[PDB]
């Protein structure tokens, strides 16, 4: 695999995101060799924008 | 006394007030009819200020220079009842609110939809959380000791540096 | 509308608004200052807003101090 | 292609009138110009600093020759009292003959301006007399002026540049700066006032011509140097002297009386001696503190690594504070201006109540005048020394070195700092706002015995404990048994209790309900303003908004519509946010001072006592009652000297309202516009034949704010200044 | 008040004050410290011609290292100290605790 | 006492010198 | 244990050194090294306790007057400073200060320069004309001395409020107060007036 | 009644309620005692 599995609690590591120190849930991550960002997150509460989901590399998430 | 402050009992300034309040609303008073309402109204003014001054002189309150009383706030013990005694009355009921507000939000955190719950309030689940506003300093003094109270800093979203 | 209604107050005040006597002799509310003194922007800040102002600000302890606080809020 | 932004190339390429006005508006920014090195950049400065310098000297100067010119010096000499100042001369081919006749005053000639700086009390006391003596002064600041643009433009040659390293040499430059610009500038000073300005106040004439004659004490530098400097003090000026008069003057020159003259009500001159004498002392010992070339000093550097807490609390501490304060330019300035700022006020808030100079104290219009400019001054300084705090932060912060030293913890947790500064401010405007309206609404329903009238009985005691007897709580020199009222009654408590005993002057002056509420709104107004600064200073580098500001500059317009809005999110619109709170600060800072001043000088301090507590007695009986000679200047029934203050008042209503005008309608309506009459202007015949080279557009968004930003504060200070100086000097109380 | 043997005195007594008792913590403290560093290096290595340590001033035969830097300083916290005590003495204060 | 007209001279003199002064000092930070 | 039975003691004091009843509700000697300088400054503070005790009482017993008049003659002046009723000649206000400051300061400088922790705290050797360090008994006379020590601190902290609390008093005139009337004359009379 | 309740709930109902509930205490406190600076004790 990737990273996390499907449907567990990860939090966020990346400093510019808006889920900074924050928890979501991992809806889907693709095993095809080139991805960057390939681990999708869903989260509670959306961004400025309005948006609640967005894609993370494994590196920069942790398991609660 | 007190920064030079005279008691109000003997301040010929908060008498002197007394007089011409009482003898502007006599004045008012002159127009009209014994028995008229206005007449009953101005008379109820006259009585509402007189035991207003009454009130105020009894309670050794300090008039400055004139008529007019000042408080004292820096804790004296023949004051407490300006500032420290409402003050901490004040500090019983706000802490209340917040107290209880703070427990709403927790016992709605839980909920599936809790923006629902914000905009729509569970009355029921608020009217038993406002219940237990009566002990708040105790609850407020446990969840403190036990962690309860404050949030990790871990935890807690920051904007980068 | 601001500045529609100030000449309408200060024209009235000084030019119709009054009282007559039994004599004949019509005295105004403000004395007929418009036509030498609304030429003139200080004329406008010191006849009107400022002479007609005094009573708005010193309706304190009457019936008109509802006024004064409403005008100080609206501020 | 080099066009008027020489030193941008982006704004020389620009064909629109956006070109001209950011080249005027960013020429001294010069770490943002094209090709620019350190070392010219601070070669630049250098020659930059020259020339303000022969700016300021040359502003000085041209005050003393017009005074000399066109003033009545001696006169206000020989009769201070009565006698009104003369600023200069007017020549103004548009005034008509009342004007002329209105505007001859001090005894001219001819129309005239009446001073309020204070620079005739100013010379008086530091021994000028004649018009003789201030020509020589401004021909002498010419030369000095002179020198420092000849110098300015010797360093910039190449020959005589310096180089980046001597502009780092921190410790030389403290060194040099605390002792000789300091210290022996101080002790030059009070060997002036020894020897020019004491004698002059005792009615001798000490010159060039006579001053190695001139003996400054009978006992010339002999108890000096055998140790008994007590022979300098003991014949002090008698009660009963008068300033430049030989009756009841003494022959002491460095007495420790305290308090003020009883004529001049101004401190003594030899008690000014004394100080320069004494801070010079200090100050030239405190320069031979930091290391330079002799192996003896200390390493400023090591200083800040070796002051670190063991228990982590702060964590590293202050290393890595040295090259991160001497490598960037915009810290340094941020200090100094901080610095600089606190100075101004304690400057303000200690010559109106300790007057230094003859004959100021009577002066109310100078004083009030003094005050308002230095507080104002103040003000944009502090706000300018915040400002380049965010500039440093955005621009010269490097997190690499500043890792876990007091800068990373103030990052670390600056949301802390600015929600409790938002706490403060909140519950301070909540309850004094409060407490306001709870008088006026007493007030208005005709039971003023309901107010909340809260005693500042912390500052009474503070002013019992400085020898006030008013408030009767006998201690810390109010008592006779306290040890400091021992120690200090043989030296300067007969002197400092007796003037602050005396409630006709503004030394500690009666406080009540009114100045609690008073001082509460300036708390609040402080912590607002600092809140909006320091919010800027901690989110310029970024936020949950815009993590990526700092690769945007200090200064850009907004990051568009998206994620909600993005207007004024930089730290340069957190600065044009907070100058409206510091004007407003000071301007209740000014209102204050200015109220107070005017029933202690009337005598009747009653008003104030009653009236201060509740807003509505703010607004009759100070703007309302205080503006009727100010508008009564000109009016259709004739004009008076007042006439140009009345104007300038109404000047500076004018210049507020169009501020507003730049402040609310923001840019697309004029962008608009102005393509709608360039289409009008080429449509034209007559007019289509004269063509424009630069493409007229509307205003940017930061260019629109500033606009707005100065014409608010123009019309801000020119309406305060006029009300202020029309009000004190149309009634002289 | 002598002002002769006071100011001798106290010169004396600061000099050997810094001879004997303080010239090794003032030497200790000063290497610690070291030169003055502008960026990592000292300002003459920085390139100030003007910041070189004076080495030919600095020279001294005094087995301790007592430098005629060190001298005038501690020769001028005597004088301070002395003048300090006559100024007191010469005073005629005395607030009679 | 008032000043004269050599006074007077004398300091528009000076004063046209720091203004060539000022102006070279300004030609320096041009370039 | 120790200062509060039954209490966890804090890891960095385990018990070995003298006087160590682990009583550090602060955390001040957290940092080991900053722990070695506390000791010392204790052991330094303690001494001069100890040393001013008897200056302080003996004085006063013997009807010298108390420690609190005993800078009074400098507070006058020409005090004219007397020892055991005999006045000193050498006792004027600009020389016995300057012997001080001289004396203390070359004894603060020979202990300041002295490596090991251990002969900074215990140095020995011409400090033990009497032996006293041959025997077995060199640590329980350690715990000993650190017990009359923080005795001697507390007791001239005693001294220090007790002046303030009743100006123009000595010490051993408290004692004698107490003992005439112990249940009027207590510290209730300055705390609860 | 589950909708007419629901609606009653709302913040701006509850809020009505609540707040002229207050005021309505608070005025009949000022009926009974009024003009009061010191709270006597
Ligand atoms: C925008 C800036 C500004 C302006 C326009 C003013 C304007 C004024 N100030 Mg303010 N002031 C300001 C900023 C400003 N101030 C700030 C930032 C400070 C804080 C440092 C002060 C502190 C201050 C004080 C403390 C006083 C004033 C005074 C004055 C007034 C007299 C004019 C003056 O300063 O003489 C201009 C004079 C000069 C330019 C000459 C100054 C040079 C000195 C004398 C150098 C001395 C060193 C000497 C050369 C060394 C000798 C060398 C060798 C022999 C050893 C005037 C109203 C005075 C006043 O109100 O009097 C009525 C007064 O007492 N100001
Ligand atoms: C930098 C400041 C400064 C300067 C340049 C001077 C310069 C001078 N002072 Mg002054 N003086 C100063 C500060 C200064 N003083 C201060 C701060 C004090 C107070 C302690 C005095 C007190 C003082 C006295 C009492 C006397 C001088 C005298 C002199 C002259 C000494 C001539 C000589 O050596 O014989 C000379 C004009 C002497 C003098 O004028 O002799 C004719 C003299 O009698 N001065
Ligand atoms: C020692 C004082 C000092 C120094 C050396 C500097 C130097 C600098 N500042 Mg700082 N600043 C200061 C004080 C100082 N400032 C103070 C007191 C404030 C608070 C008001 C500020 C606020 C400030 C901001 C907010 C910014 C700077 C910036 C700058 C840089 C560029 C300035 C520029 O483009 O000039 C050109 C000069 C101007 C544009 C000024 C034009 C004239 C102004 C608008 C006033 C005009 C008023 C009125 C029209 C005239 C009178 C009219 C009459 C009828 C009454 C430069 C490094 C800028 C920077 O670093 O960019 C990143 C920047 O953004 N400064
Ligand atoms: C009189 C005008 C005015 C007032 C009252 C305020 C009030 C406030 N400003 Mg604003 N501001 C103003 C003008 C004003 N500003 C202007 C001209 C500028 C320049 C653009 C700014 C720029 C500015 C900035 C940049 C900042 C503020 C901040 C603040 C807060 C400071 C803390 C405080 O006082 O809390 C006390 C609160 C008040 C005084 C607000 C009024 C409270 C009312 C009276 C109570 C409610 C009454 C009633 C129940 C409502 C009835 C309505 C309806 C239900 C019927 C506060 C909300 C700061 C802030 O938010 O920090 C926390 C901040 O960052 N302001
Ligand atoms: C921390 C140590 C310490 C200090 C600072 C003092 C300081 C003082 N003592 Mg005390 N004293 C001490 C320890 C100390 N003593 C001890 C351990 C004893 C017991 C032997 C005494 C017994 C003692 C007596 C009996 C008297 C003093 C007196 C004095 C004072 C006169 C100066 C003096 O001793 O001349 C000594 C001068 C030379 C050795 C030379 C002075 C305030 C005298 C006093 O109270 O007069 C005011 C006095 O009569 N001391
Ligand atoms: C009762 C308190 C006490 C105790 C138990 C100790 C115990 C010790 N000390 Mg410490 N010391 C004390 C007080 C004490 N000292 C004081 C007050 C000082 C300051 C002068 C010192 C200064 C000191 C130094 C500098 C050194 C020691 C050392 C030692 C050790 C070896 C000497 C010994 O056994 O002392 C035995 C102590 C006694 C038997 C106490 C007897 C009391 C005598 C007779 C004096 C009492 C006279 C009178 C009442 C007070 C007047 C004072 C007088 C000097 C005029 C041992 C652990 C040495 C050490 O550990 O190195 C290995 C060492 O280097 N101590
Ligand atoms: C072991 C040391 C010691 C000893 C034996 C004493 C003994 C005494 N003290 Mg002192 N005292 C001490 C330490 C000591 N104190 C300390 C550390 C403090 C500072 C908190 C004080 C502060 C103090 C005050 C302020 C007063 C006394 C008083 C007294 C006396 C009567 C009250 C009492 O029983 O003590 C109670 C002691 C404590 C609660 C401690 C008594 C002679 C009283 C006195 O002299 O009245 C005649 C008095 O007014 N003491
Ligand atoms: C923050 C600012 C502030 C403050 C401190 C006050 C304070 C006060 N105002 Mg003012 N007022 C303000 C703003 C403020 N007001 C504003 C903005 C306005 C304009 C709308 C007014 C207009 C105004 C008027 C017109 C009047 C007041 C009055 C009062 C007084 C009593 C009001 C009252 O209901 O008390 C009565 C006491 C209570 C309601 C007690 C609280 C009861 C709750 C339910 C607690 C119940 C007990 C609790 C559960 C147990 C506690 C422990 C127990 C042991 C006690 C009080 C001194 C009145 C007065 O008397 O003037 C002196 C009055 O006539 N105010
Ligand atoms: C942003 C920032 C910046 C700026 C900042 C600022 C601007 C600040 C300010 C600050 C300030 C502005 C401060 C102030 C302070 C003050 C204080 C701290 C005070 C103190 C006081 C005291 C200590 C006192 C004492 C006393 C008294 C009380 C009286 C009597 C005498 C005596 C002395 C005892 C910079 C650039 C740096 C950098 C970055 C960051
Ligand atoms: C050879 C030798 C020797 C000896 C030597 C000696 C002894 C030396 C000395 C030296 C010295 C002995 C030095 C000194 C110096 C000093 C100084 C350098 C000082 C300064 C001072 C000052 C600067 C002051 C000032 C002042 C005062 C205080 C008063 C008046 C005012 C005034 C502020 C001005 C012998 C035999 C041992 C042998 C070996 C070698
Ligand atoms: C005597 C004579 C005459 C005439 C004369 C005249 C006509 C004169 C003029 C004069 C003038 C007409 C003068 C002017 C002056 C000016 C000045 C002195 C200025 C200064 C300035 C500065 C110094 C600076 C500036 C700056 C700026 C503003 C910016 C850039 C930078 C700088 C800083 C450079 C006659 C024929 C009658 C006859 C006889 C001879």
């Amino acid at each position: 695999v990737i990273g996390p599995k499907r449907g567990s609690i990860v939090k966020v590591l990346r400093r510019e995101s808006y889920w900074f120190n924050d928890t979501g849930k991992v809806v889907a991550v693709d095993q095809a060799p080139g991805v960057r960002y390939p681990v999708v997150v869903r989260f509670d509460k959306v961004n400025y924008a309005g948006v609640s989901t967005n894609n993370y590399s494994p590196d920069e998430l942790e398991q609660s | 006394d007190v920064a030079g402050l005279t008691p109000c009992k003997e301040s010929k300034g908060f008498a002197k007030r007394q007089k011409q309040e009482i003898k502007k609303l006599e004045g008012r008073l002159k127009l009209y009819a014994p028995d008229s309402a206005p007449a009953l109204a101005i008379n109820a003014t006259i009585e509402k200020t007189k035991r207003r001054f009454e009130f105020y002189g009894n309670q050794g309150l300090l008039c400055g220079t004139d008529g007019l009383p000042h408080l004292i706030v820096d804790g004296d013990q023949a004051h407490l009842g300006e500032f420290v005694y409402p003050g901490l009355v004040f500090l019983y009921i706000a802490g209340w609110i917040g107290w209880v507000g703070r427990a709403y939000l927790i016992d709605v955190r839980t909920s599936k939809k809790p923006t629902e719950k914000e905009i729509i309030i569970d009355v029921p689940l608020a009217l038993r959380i406002m219940s237990k506003g009566l002990t708040w300093p105790v609850a407020a003094i446990g969840e403190l000791r036990s962690g309860k109270l404050v949030e990790k800093s871990s935890n807690i979203t920051v904007s980068p540096r | 509308i601001s500045v529609v209604i100030f000449h309408f107050s200060w024209k009235m005040q000084s030019d119709v608004w009054g009282s007559i006597s039994d004599q004949g002799v019509v005295t105004h509310i403000t004395g007929g200052n418009f036509a030498q003194s609304s030429i003139t922007i200080n004329g406008w800040l010191r006849d009107f807003l400022w002479a007609q102002a005094s009573q708005v600000i010193q309706s304190y302890g009457s019936s008109l101090s509802a006024y004064g606080l409403l005008f100080l809020g609206a501020h | 292609a080099s066009r008027f932004p020489k030193f941008s190339r982006g704004l020389s390429q620009d064909p629109t009138t956006r070109r001209i006005w950011f080249g005027i508006a960013t020429a001294h920014d010069f770490e943002s110009h094209d090709d620019m090195t350190e070392e010219r950049l601070y070669q630049k400065i250098f020659a930059s600093h020259f020339g303000q310098l022969a700016i300021i000297f040359l502003w000085t100067s041209g005050n003393l020759f017009h005074v000399a010119w066109q003033g009545n010096f001696e006169a206000w000499g020989q009769d201070p009292l009565h006698v009104r100042p003369i600023a200069h001369a007017i020549w103004d081919p548009h005034f008509g003959q009342p004007a002329v006749e209105a505007f001859t005053r001090g005894g001219a000639s001819g129309p005239v301006n009446i001073a309020y700086s204070g620079v005739y009390q100013w010379w008086y006391t530091i021994g000028l007399r004649t018009n003789q003596d201030l020509y020589g002064g401004s021909i002498f600041l010419l030369f000095v002026s002179a020198l420092f643009l000849i110098a300015g433009w010797l360093h910039l040659q190449p020959k005589w540049k310096p180089s980046v390293s001597w502009f780092k040499n921190a410790e030389s430059r403290l060194n040099h700066h605390l002792s000789g610009l300091f210290g022996v500038s101080s002790l030059a000073w009070t060997g002036h006032l020894v020897h020019v300005a004491i004698p002059e106040s005792r009615g001798e004439h000490v010159r060039w011509n006579n001053l190695l004659t001139a003996l400054p004490h009978p006992q010339g530098l002999g108890p000096f140097f055998a140790g008994q400097w007590n022979v300098y003090a003991q014949n002090p000026d008698s009660n009963s002297h008068l300033f430049g008069t030989s009756e009841g003057a003494g022959t002491a020159i460095l007495t420790f009386l305290g308090g003020f003259h009883p004529q001049t009500q101004s401190l003594w001159l030899t008690d000014m001696a004394h100080h320069h004498l004494a801070i010079a002392v200090i100050f030239i010992i405190a320069g031979h503190m930091y290391r330079t070339n002799f192996g003896i000093g200390h390493s400023m550097k090591e200083i800040l690594e070796a002051h670190t807490p063991p228990g982590g609390r702060l964590g590293r501490g202050h290393k890595g504070l040295y090259d991160t304060i001497n490598n960037s330019l915009h810290f340094q300035l941020g200090l100094a201006l901080a610095s600089l700022g606190v100075i101004t006020s304690l400057v303000a808030q200690h010559m109106y109540s300790l007057p230094p100079y003859a004959f100021l104290a009577q002066d109310f219009t100078t004083q009030a005048a003094l005050y308002t400019h230095h507080q104002y001054i103040a003000g944009f300084i502090m706000t300018g020394a915040f400002a380049h705090g965010a500039i440093f932060f955005i621009r010269d912060y490097n997190p690499e070195q500043n890792k876990d030293n007091v800068l990373a913890r103030m990052l670390e947790h600056k949301e802390a700092i600015i929600s409790h500064l938002s706490w403060a401010s909140l519950f301070l405007g909540f309850h004094t706002l409060g407490l306001y309206v709870h008088n006026d609404v007493m007030l208005a329903f005709g039971t003023p015995e309901k107010q909340i009238l809260i005693e500042p009985v912390f500052a009474q005691w503070i002013q019992s404990a400085h020898g006030k007897a008013l408030y009767g709580f006998d201690v810390l020199l109010s008592s006779a048994d306290s040890p400091a009222f021992n120690a200090g009654q043989t030296l300067w408590l007969p002197g400092w209790l007796d003037a602050i005993n005396n409630n006709s002057n503004s030394l500690f002056l009666t406080i009540g309900p009114g100045d609690f509420l008073v001082h509460h709104a300036i708390a609040l107004g402080l912590h607002t303003t600092t809140l909006i600064l320091v919010k800027g200073a901690l989110d310029a580098r970024g936020s949950k908004l815009m993590p990526d500001k700092k690769e945007f500059g200090y200064s850009f317009p907004c990051d568009g519509p998206g994620r909600g809005g993005t207007c004024d999110i930089s730290a340069w619109d957190a600065f044009y946010l907070a100058v409206f709170w510091m004007l407003n600060t000071i301007g209740w800072v000014t209102f204050y001072w200015h109220w107070k001043h005017i029933t202690l000088w009337q005598g009747n301090v009653a008003q104030f006592n009653e009236s201060s507590t509740y807003l509505m007695g703010w607004l009759r009986d100070y703007l309302w009652l205080n503006s009727s000679q100010l508008i009564n200047g000109y009016n259709p029934f004739g004009m008076n000297s007042l006439s140009v203050w009345a104007w300038m008042f109404l000047f500076g209503h004018l210049v507020w309202a169009t501020g507003f005008m730049f402040l609310i309608s923001w840019r697309g309506y004029w962008q608009e516009l102005i393509e709608t009459l360039a289409w009008a202007h080429e449509r034209t015949p007559l007019a289509n034949l004269v063509r424009w080279k630069d493409k007229p557009v509307a205003l940017s968004i930061v260019q629109a704010r500033l606009v707005g930003l100065a014409h608010f504060s123009v019309g801000y200070i020119f309406t305060y200044a006029a009300f202020l100086i029309a009000s004190t000097s149309g009634k002289f109380g | 008040a002598n002002t002769a043997l006071t100011i001798t005195l106290s010169t004396g007594a600061l000099l050997f004050l810094g001879r004997f008792v303080f010239l090794p913590f003032q030497r200790d403290n000063v290497s610690r410290q070291g030169l003055p560093v502008q960026n990592g290096v000292t300002h003459f290595d920085a390139g100030d011609s003007r910041a070189q340590e004076v080495t030919s001033f600095l020279k001294t035969n005094d087995p301790a290292g007592f430098t005629i830097v060190d001298v005038l300083a501690w020769g001028a916290l005597g004088h301070a100290v002395g003048f300090f005590i006559l100024a007191t003495i010469n005073n005629g204060y005395n607030p009679q605790f | 006492t008032s000043i004269s007209d050599s006074q007077i001279i004398v300091a528009l003199v000076s004063a046209f010198i720091t203004g060539i002064l000022a102006l070279r000092l300004g030609k320096s930070l041009y370039q | 244990a120790e200062w509060l039975p039954g209490n966890p003691r804090p890891s960095y004091l385990d018990g070995s050194a003298p006087g160590d009843f682990g009583f550090d509700p602060l955390g001040l000697g957290e940092v080991p090294e900053n722990l070695e300088r506390f000791k010392e400054s204790e052991l330094i503070h303690a001494r001069w306790a100890m040393l001013a005790v008897p200056g302080v009482l003996i004085p006063e017993a013997l009807g010298y007057g108390n420690w609190v008049s005993a800078q009074k003659w400098a507070a006058t002046p020409g005090g004219q400073a007397t020892y055991l009723g005999n006045p000193v000649p050498w006792g004027n206000l600009p020389v016995i200060l300057a012997i001080e400051f001289l004396a203390i300061a070359f004894a603060e400088s020979q202990r300041n320069g002295e490596p090991d922790p251990e002969k900074r705290k215990y140095p020995g050797g011409a400090f033990d004309p009497l032996g006293f360090s041959k025997g077995a008994n060199l640590e329980e006379l350690k715990l000993k001395e650190i017990k009359n020590g923080r005795l001697a601190l507390v007791a001239f902290l005693g001294f220090a409020v007790q002046a303030i609390a009743y100006p123009g008093t000595g010490p051993l005139e408290n004692l004698k107060t107490h003992l005439a009337d112990p249940w009027h004359n207590t510290i209730a009379h300055v705390i609860i007036p | 009644m589950q909708d007419v309740k629901t609606y009653l709930s709302t913040a701006p109902v509850l809020a009505t309620l609540w707040f002229g509930f207050l005021a309505g205490l608070l005025i009949e406190i000022n009926r009974f005692f009024p003009d009061a600076l010191v709270l006597p004790l």
